């Protein structure tokens, strides 16, 4: 319906636990590190530590449910606006081709935790296909979050 | 040359795995 408080939070709570396998309220760098190593990378120890630095306002070493709501506020600036939509896309377009199909949408899907059924996945792409092409390219990909 | 997901980035694709619609609020 209409984005609330609550909405919102939920879907925050959901990534944050995505990477807590655990659950124990605390990302370390082999939680997160599994994460990078089964969408289809290789995260470096040296560079991951430095990547759960950034979010890590504390100076602990270590992402919380609270440091989340917080984390996703601080990128939102300039160093991190335009080139976080370029990413995700390489996540789903894994080959590189210049588009996306309902099977790369279904890799990416199984490597954070949930897989869309098969129509539902079907119909997820038919509706970004503004273009009618069955499959989604980079433009949709962003006139999607660019228009508000 | 790139150097691996930064962080909103990992979130920014499981956003995007939430029911069938496409494209992000944020
Ligand atoms: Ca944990
Ligand atoms: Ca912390
Ligand atoms: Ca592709
Ligand atoms: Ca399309």
């Amino acid at each position: 319906a209409d984005q609330l408080t609550e909405e919102q939070i939920a879907e925050f709570k959901e990534a944050f636990s995505l990477f807590d396998k655990d659950g124990d309220g605390t990302i370390t760098t082999k939680e997160l590190g599994t994460v990078m190593r089964s969408l289809g990378q290789n995260p470096t120890e040296a560079e991951l530590q430095d990547m759960i630095n950034e979010v890590d306002a504390d100076g602990n070493g270590t992402i919380d449910f609270p440091e989340f709501l917080t984390m996703m506020a601080r990128k939102m600036k300039d160093t991190d606006s335009e080139e976080e939509i370029r990413e995700a896309f390489r996540v789903f377009d894994k080959d590189g081709n210049g588009y996306i199909s309902a099977a790369e949408l279904r890799h990416v899907m199984t490597n954070l935790g949930e897989k869309l059924t098969d129509e539902e996945v079907d119909e997820m792409i038919r509706e970004a296909d503004i273009d009618g092409d069955g499959q989604v390219n980079y433009e949709e990909f962003v006139q999607m979050m660019t228009a508000k | 040359v790139k150097l691996i997901p930064s962080w909103t980035t990992v979130i920014l694709v499981k956003s995007m795995l939430r029911k069938r619609s496409f494209g992000n609020p944020f």
